């Protein structure tokens, strides 16, 4: 769609890796929330990250998100063997649903 | 709270198709029911949602003229918790149709995110072939 | 109802009014007594004024 | 405005800007013309809603709170007692539900709430030059 | 010191001077031999006292003047309720007319005390950073 | 901690940093099933308790402290309640002989209490531009 992200990122055991979720100015950013999810391919999403940076209950700290005026982040610190899957970005507003992103297949190495 | 949805279905080309789901463990009535769809061609696609309390809905523009969604109204369980359920008839289906359907249930009851799908179910599949 | 026969077959029912109070049972049926617990704790970010 | 308890199944926060219209029409007075059964109950309910309402305003005292409604105190949150965070409490839950998921721990806060008040005042007592 | 009551036919500022003569002597606590008719009258009475007394404290503490006696708001004077400058009102009229002019209105300004306080307490929880 | 009325042997200061204690003990309400003299005797009970808090509440208030525990007032201590210095009364004597050696004194210091605290109050109205 017009929400573009990182088509692919690889991060190492122990470290950090940051996703990127951009596009038009009719989607992103500022006055638009943006969410994150796990989704791992074939299953139904996980719920990691709205408003922008709150994150979902029992979602843990290594997970942060962050929003500047041209793009959102999603940064994953501390990579673990179950980081290594498919997260997507979310744009939404409150009258409007969800605008997925291009999608970014993270994979953990080491 | 536990979301059920239905099986799965075959479908030709044309036809139409009524996914339901099913849900417990939480008050059916206070969450919104969302409709978001899967495909390998076109990726995550969001539907639409409806409210099971009020029946107010919100398609997206392309499926506005395509899709029903409907709920029942709430079975009480204790006094916190139901079960409930939902459906969603797609018609008019294409081979572009072909794939996952989840219902999910919303995140707060008030705020900056009330329908935000939090809790989802396992998802239907639904094929379109001859 | 009757005492048990075997089951299923037939079912006998005979009228009773064995006590007053199913009565008011009948009119209560609708009604409920609860006591309010007006005091609440709830977490917010706040703190009184630093003495 | 919804009236005494409207706002029970509401959000927490829904319930929490309209406490005040449940707090007020918590007493009554209802008169009289028993000038019996009858008398000894009306003579018996009225002791016990006032006692209740000054069993509540003696704890609200006790806790440095005797202007009621709303006040904060130097308790900080113990994470023990419930672990979401503030949007799930105030815009998931209402009242109900939430004071069942605290019963465990109540008296708890209560004792810490009275025990920072009268370290607070102590320090008032030491606060002159 | 005039008494309970003495200023009744006074000024209303001369009254208000020593509102706390009669705002004292307003609960008593008779004693009791009563270990009957006159028993029951007894019992009866020490109710009501106490319970008019706890009613106009509950609106006191309600309108954010748990404190009592003299306390202000931040609700202003609509003149619709009455039409007299301060001079006339404090200086001219006793508590008794005066309650007999504004009775048309009172809780009409009780409703906005409260809700001012109201307001002031959610902006309380507000004022922190 | 040592319980209801623990520290009343104990020196003034020793009983006053745990006063809570034996305010908040204070008040019981010990439930019913006399659904007969001796419901007689405990509906009289009831309303004694509540009462005398009452009383004290209200005397409380009429001083500026209605916030209940610990407060300070601008009335000075005359000598000729008592001639001690603050060591001697405060790690000499418990509060049971001190009120025993103030109860000559005890009404003239809550009149100056309350008077002291209507001034203030009076000022607070004077006290806007
Ligand atoms: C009992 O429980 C129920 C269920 O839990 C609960 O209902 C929830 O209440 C909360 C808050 O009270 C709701 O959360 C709010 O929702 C507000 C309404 O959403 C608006 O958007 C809908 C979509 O509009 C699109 O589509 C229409 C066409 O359909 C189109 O015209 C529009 O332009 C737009 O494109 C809209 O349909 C919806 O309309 C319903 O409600 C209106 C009244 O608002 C009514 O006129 C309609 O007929 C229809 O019934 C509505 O317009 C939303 O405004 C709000 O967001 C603002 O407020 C929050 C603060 O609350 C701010 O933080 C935020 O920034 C916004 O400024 C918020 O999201 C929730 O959606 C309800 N439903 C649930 C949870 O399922 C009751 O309140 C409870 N009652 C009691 C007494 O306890
Ligand atoms: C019950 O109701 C009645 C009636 O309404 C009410 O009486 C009114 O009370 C108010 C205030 O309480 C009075 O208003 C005050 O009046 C004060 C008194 O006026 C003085 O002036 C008189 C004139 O003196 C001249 O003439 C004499 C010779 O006659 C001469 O020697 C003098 O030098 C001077 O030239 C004088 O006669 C009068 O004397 C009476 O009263 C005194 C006590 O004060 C007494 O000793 C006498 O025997 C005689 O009875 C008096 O001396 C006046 O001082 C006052 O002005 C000051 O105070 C106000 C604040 O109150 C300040 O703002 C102001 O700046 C001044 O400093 C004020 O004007 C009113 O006059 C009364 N009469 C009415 C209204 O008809 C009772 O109080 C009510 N009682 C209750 C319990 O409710
Ligand atoms: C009921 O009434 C009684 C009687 O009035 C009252 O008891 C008095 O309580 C007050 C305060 O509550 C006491 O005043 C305090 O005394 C404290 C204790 O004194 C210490 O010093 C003794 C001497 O030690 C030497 O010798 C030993 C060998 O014997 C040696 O090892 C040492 O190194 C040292 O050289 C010591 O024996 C004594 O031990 C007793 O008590 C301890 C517990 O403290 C216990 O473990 C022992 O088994 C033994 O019973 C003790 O160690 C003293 O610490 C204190 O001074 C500090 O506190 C004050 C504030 O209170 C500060 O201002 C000050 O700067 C110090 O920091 C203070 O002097 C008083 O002595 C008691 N006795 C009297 C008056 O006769 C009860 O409390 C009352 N109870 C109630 C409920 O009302
Ligand atoms: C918020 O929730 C998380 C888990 O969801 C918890 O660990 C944390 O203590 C909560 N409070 C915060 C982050 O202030
Ligand atoms: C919080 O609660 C736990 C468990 O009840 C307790 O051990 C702890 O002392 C409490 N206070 C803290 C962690 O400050
Ligand atoms: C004052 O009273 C009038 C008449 O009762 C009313 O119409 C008005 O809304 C009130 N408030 C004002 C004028 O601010
Ligand atoms: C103090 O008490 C004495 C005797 O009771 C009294 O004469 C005096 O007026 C009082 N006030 C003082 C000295 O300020």
């Amino acid at each position: 769609s017009v929400l573009t992200q990182s088509a692919s990122v690889s991060g190492s055991l122990g470290q950090s890796v940051t996703i990127s979720c951009t596009g038009p100015n009719s989607v992103c950013c500022s006055h638009k929330s943006i969410s994150w999810y796990q989704w791992p391919p074939g299953r139904a999403p996980t719920l990691i990250i709205y408003e922008d940076n709150e994150r979902a209950p029992g979602i843990s700290p290594r997970f942060s998100g962050y929003k500047s005026y041209w793009s959102a982040y999603l940064t994953i610190s501390d990579l673990r063997p179950e980081d290594e899957t498919t997260y997507y970005c979310c744009s939404y507003t409150h009258n409007s649903g969800c605008v997925f992103g291009t999608g970014t297949k993270v994979s953990v190495l080491g | 709270g536990q979301l059920v949805q239905s099986g799965a279905e075959l479908k030709k080309p044309g036809a139409s198709v009524k996914i339901s789901c099913k849900t417990s463990g939480y008050r059916f009535n206070f969450y919104h029911i969302n409709w978001i769809r899967q495909t390998a061609g076109r990726g995550p696609e969001w539907m639409g949602w409806i409210s099971p309390y009020s029946g107010d809905k919100n398609l997206a523009p392309a499926f506005q003229d395509r899709v029903i969604m409907t709920t029942d109204t709430e079975v009480p369980v204790t006094s916190f918790t139901s079960t409930g359920a939902a459906y969603m008839e797609i018609r008019n289906l294409k081979f572009d149709d072909t794939g996952t359907y989840f219902c999910a249930k919303g995140l707060l009851r008030d705020g900056s995110s009330t329908w935000l799908p939090y809790l989802w179910g396992q998802g239907t599949l639904l094929t379109v072939s001859s | 109802r009757d005492g048990g026969s075997t089951n299923s077959t037939t079912e006998t029912f005979r009228p009773g009014g064995g006590d007053m109070r199913d009565n008011w049972r009948s009119e209560l049926y609708k009604y409920k007594v609860v006591k309010i617990e007006p005091l609440g704790v709830a977490p917010t970010r706040c703190k009184r004024r630093v003495v | 405005f919804l009236g005494f308890l409207g706002a029970a199944g509401s959000t927490m926060g829904a319930a929490s800007m309209t406490l005040t219209v449940q707090a007020r029409n918590l007493l009554s007075g209802i008169v009289q013309q028993q000038s019996t059964v009858w008398g000894i109950k009306q003579l018996q309910a009225r002791v016990l809603a006032v006692e209740r309402y000054l069993r509540d305003q003696q704890l609200l005292g006790i806790w440095g709170c005797s202007g009621k409604l709303i006040c904060c105190t130097n308790v900080p949150w113990n994470s023990s007692w419930s672990n979401r965070n503030l949007s799930e409490i105030w815009d998931n839950m209402t009242w109900l539900q939430w004071d069942k998921e605290i019963s465990n721990y109540t008296q708890i806060i209560y004792g810490l709430l009275e025990e920072s008040q009268n370290q607070q005042e102590k320090n008032e007592q030491d606060l002159l030059a």
